[PDB]
């Protein structure tokens, strides 16, 4: 029970500050609009550094140094990856503490080192594969050993990054899925590049091999009866968490591969999901714009919220180094949360 | 156990076919084959085919 | 405890006159070990 009252506390009058972005001053200013989006959010491997991009164009970081964003410096910067094209997807390379791999849902991945002193972000590479390829994904083994680049069809890239991002291999999609018409949704790597975890939208989930650089397709499991909208991972490393859109959320054993534990109050689709770096709480967001709060050991609700139709695609992440997180606030403006008192949930 | 109740009430009542029909949309192989299964008993099963009043 | 067996004690130790010591002899049981056969009816009920 000291998890709930952590987590009422975490809701409460005080220890909460608004993030002060581009978004947040205009709404001041116009409110004291149609909101654009907010396409992606990302932290960086030691919890000092986030990223994020809204649906104009401009990709906003942050150098946290404080908790309510005090002496956060703050290096806005406008539409990158072209004046046309926005981004959709970026990934922080755990190898440096500085780059930055960016996708636009176009033929060019874009690296970039940000730096901090100025706040200027240099275009340090770019990227290119065949014409038609239309990327829009791009992921980080989490050691920094490969990198992963996909498209909606027919089209799955993985570069080696130690030597200077030689393209190590390719696949078609139509091999993985074997089915009709199949779209990737979302992917995710498993702790230590070791495979890769692919959920379609046809229902399937599938594991491939990525042990030596040569892609390999080793099982396809019928995991959903819809599209798998989110797949997370324990940093434990025992279950992996399966969300989707037909209103199921199962938790699924890595030695075995077989189900364990399921969600059973949820009653509509999954827009996103996250668990805290401790391996203990599981938080819904659920698509009739609303919020859980779950244990990941025993299975009950634990806490409920409600968004009240304020920035009705919202957005969750849970510190990679404090049990804090961020969330979406009223107009896609974010919104912290802590206590101010309790770095992790151990000292309380 | 839980389809013929659901095969009866959309065998004698208007709008719950669209809804079942809606509804399909989300269930697995097994439903799939049993839905079938007691589709095949409903047509089979002893009754009447035509009207008690006349040829209708 | 203690307390337990004094009072057990007072009532002259009636406690352990009943002990109901078993004195059958037991056989190894039996598993059944086959399955059930099936009807001439192919298909489930004899209308289909």
């Amino acid at each position: 029970s000291v998890t709930s009252k952590y987590l009422q506390s975490t809701f409460s009058k005080g220890n909460t500050s608004h993030i002060e972005d581009k978004r947040f001053i205009h709404v001041s200013s116009r409110s004291h609009i149609t909101p654009n989006e907010i396409l992606s959010l990302k932290f960086h491997v030691s919890g000092s550094s986030m990223a994020y991009s809204r649906m104009d164009g401009s990709l906003t970081v942050w150098f946290i140094k404080d908790a309510s964003f005090d002496k956060s410096v703050e290096v806005y910067i406008p539409d990158c990856c072209g004046s046309d094209k926005l981004a959709t997807d970026l990934s922080w390379n755990p190898t440096s503490l500085n780059q930055i791999a960016v996708v636009s849902n176009s033929s060019e991945i874009s690296l970039l080192l940000i730096n901090e002193k100025s706040l200027t972000a240099s275009k340090l590479r770019t990227l290119s594969l065949g014409s038609k390829t239309k990327v829009n994904t791009c992921l980080y083994d989490p050691l920094g050993n490969w990198l992963l680049a996909a498209t909606k069809s027919e089209k799955i890239y993985l570069f080696d990054v130690k030597k200077d991002h030689s393209s190590v291999c390719s696949l078609n999609i139509s091999d993985i899925s074997q089915e009709d018409n199949d779209v990737v949704y979302s992917l995710a790597w498993s702790n230590g590049g070791s495979h890769i975890f692919i959920g379609f939208k046809s229902g399937y989930l599938a594991i491939l091999k990525a042990k030596h650089g040569i892609l390999e397709v080793c099982t396809k499991i019928k995991a959903h009866t819809g599209p798998i909208t989110e797949i997370k991972m324990d940093p434990w490393g025992r279950n992996f968490i399966t969300g989707s859109i037909d209103g199921n959320c199962y938790v699924w054993n890595m030695k075995s591969l077989c189900c364990e534990l399921i969600i059973n109050d949820l009653n509509s689709a999954v827009t996103t999901l996250d668990v805290c770096h401790l391996g203990k709480i599981l938080g819904i967001c659920t698509e009739d714009e609303m919020v859980y709060f779950y244990d990941l050991n025993s299975g009950n609700l634990l806490h409920s919220k409600s968004l009240a139709n304020y920035k009705t695609d919202p957005v969750l992440k849970f510190y990679p180094d404090k049990s804090w997180y961020i969330m979406s606030g009223k107009n896609d403006t974010l919104s912290n949360h802590f206590v101010k008192n309790e770095k992790n949930l151990i000292t309380y | 156990a839980s389809l013929v109740p659901a095969v009866k009430q959309i065998e004698n009542y208007d709008k719950v076919s669209e809804l079942v029909v809606y509804t399909t949309k989300y269930f697995n192989d097994f439903a799939y084959d049993v839905l079938q299964f007691v589709l095949l008993l409903r047509l089979t099963y002893n009754r009447p085919a035509v009207q008690f009043d006349g040829v209708n | 405890s203690d307390e337990k067996f004094t009072t057990a004690k007072i009532d002259g130790f009636k406690e352990f006159q009943n002990f109901r010591i078993s004195k059958e002899k037991i056989p190894p049981p039996a598993f059944d070990e086959t399955f059930k056969k099936f009807t001439f009816i192919k298909m489930g009920n004899k209308l289909i």
